[PDB]
C-alpha cells in the first residue's frame, strides 16, 4: 500500500527526528 | 509553541515541511539535522509497541503499569509537531476512535494525547475510575499547562499520564485521598521550581467507548494561592466524594 508506506517512512523519520530533538530538550 | 497536524495520517506536504521548517529554527544544527535524516535508508526500525491486554486474573494495579508502560514507549514527542489533533469537546466516542488510530500508528505523543490513551486503555476496567486532572503552573515568568488521568481503585486515588518530568505523570493507585495525590503533584512542580496555580478536576468517564457524552474537563476549578491549603484540602475532598456518591 503506497499509504502504507509512507506512514513507515514517515514514522521512521519522526522517531529518528524525536531522538535528536529529545538530546537536545535535556 | 507547538505546531498541530490536522491531516491526519500520512502527513501532508505542507504539514511535513513546516515540521522540518520548525525544526531548522530551533535546533542549534538546523538544517544539518533534516539533511541526516530526511530520505536516509538506513534509519531504525521502531517496533510498534504492543498494546497491552489482560487477563481476568490479573490485578487492576499490576494493569494500570502495562497501561503506562505502553504510553510511555510511545514516547514523549519534542518534535514540535503533534501528530493528532485533539478537539477536546468531541463525543467520548469519537476520541475514541482517535485513541485506536493512536495505538495502530504509533507516533510520539505529550500530555493530552497520553489522556486520551489512558482513557481507551482502561474502558475494559469497570472497577476502576478515570477523570482528568489538569494544573496550571508558573516558572520565570511564563504559564505551563499540563494534564494527566486520575484514577481511583479501591478506594485509593493514582495516575496515568505523559510528562517530560518523571515525578508529573504516573502515580501508583495508593493514594488515600484525592487530596494526598494532587498535594503530591503540587510538590513534584515544587522541586522543579514551579508555582502550582490551578487546578481544574473533571468527572469520571464512561467506560462505554461508544457514549456520545463528552468529557467534562473543569467540572471543579481550584485557585491554590486564594483557597489557602486548608481550603484547598476541603475542595479536593469535596470533588471526590461527589464522584463517589455519583458512581
Ligand atoms: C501537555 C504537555 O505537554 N505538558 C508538558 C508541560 C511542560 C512542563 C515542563 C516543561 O519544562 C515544559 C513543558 C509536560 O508535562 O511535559 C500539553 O502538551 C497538552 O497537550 O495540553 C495541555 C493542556
Ligand atoms: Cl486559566
Amino acid at each position: 500500500s503506497a499509504q502504507q508506506e509512507l506512514k513507515q517512512r514517515q514514522r521512521a523519520e519522526i522517531y529518528a527526528l524525536n531522538r535528536v530533538m529529545t538530546e537536545l530538550e535535556q | 509553541p507547538f505546531f498541530v497536524n490536522r491531516g491526519g495520517l500520512p502527513v501532508d506536504e505542507a504539514t511535513w515541511e513546516r515540521m522540518w521548517k520548525h525544526v531548522a529554527k530551533i535546533h542549534p544544527d538546523g538544517e544539518k539535522v533534516a539533511q541526516r535524516i530526511r530520505g536516509a535508508t538506513d534509519l531504525p526500525k521502531i517496533p510498534i509497541p504492543s498494546v497491552p491486554t489482560f487477563q481476568p486474573s490479573t490485578p487492576v494495579p499490576e494493569r494500570l503499569e502495562a497501561v503506562q508502560r505502553y504510553i510511555r514507549e510511545l514516547q514523549y514527542n519534542h518534535t514540535g509537531t503533534q501528530f493528532f489533533e485533539i478537539k477536546k469537546s468531541r463525543p467520548l466516542t469519537g476520541l475514541m476512535d482517535l485513541a485506536k488510530e493512536m495505538t495502530k500508528e504509533a507516533l510520539p505523543i505529550k500530555c493530552l494525547e497520553a489522556v486520551i490513551l489512558g482513557i481507551y486503555l482502561t474502558n475494559s476496567m469497570p472497577t476502576l475510575e478515570r477523570f482528568p486532572i489538569s494544573f496550571k503552573t508558573y516558572f520565570s515568568g511564563n504559564y505551563f499547562r499540563h494534564i494527566v488521568l486520575g484514577v481511583n481503585f479501591a478506594g485509593r486515588y493514582g495516575a496515568l499520564g505523559m510528562s517530560r518530568r518523571e515525578d508529573l505523570m504516573y502515580k501508583p493507585p495508593a493514594f488515600r485521598t484525592l487530596s494526598e495525590l494532587v498535594l503530591d503533584f503540587e510538590a513534584a512542580y515544587g522541586r522543579c521550581w514551579h508555582v502550582l496555580k490551578k487546578v481544574k478536576l473533571g468527572q469520571s468517564v464512561s467506560h462505554d467507548p461508544h457514549s456520545v457524552e463528552q468529557i467534562e474537563w473543569k467540572h471543579s476549578v481550584l485557585d491554590v494561592e486564594r483557597l489557602g491549603r486548608d481550603d484547598f484540602r476541603k475542595e479536593l475532598e469535596r470533588h471526590a466524594r461527589d464522584m463517589r456518591l455519583k458512581i
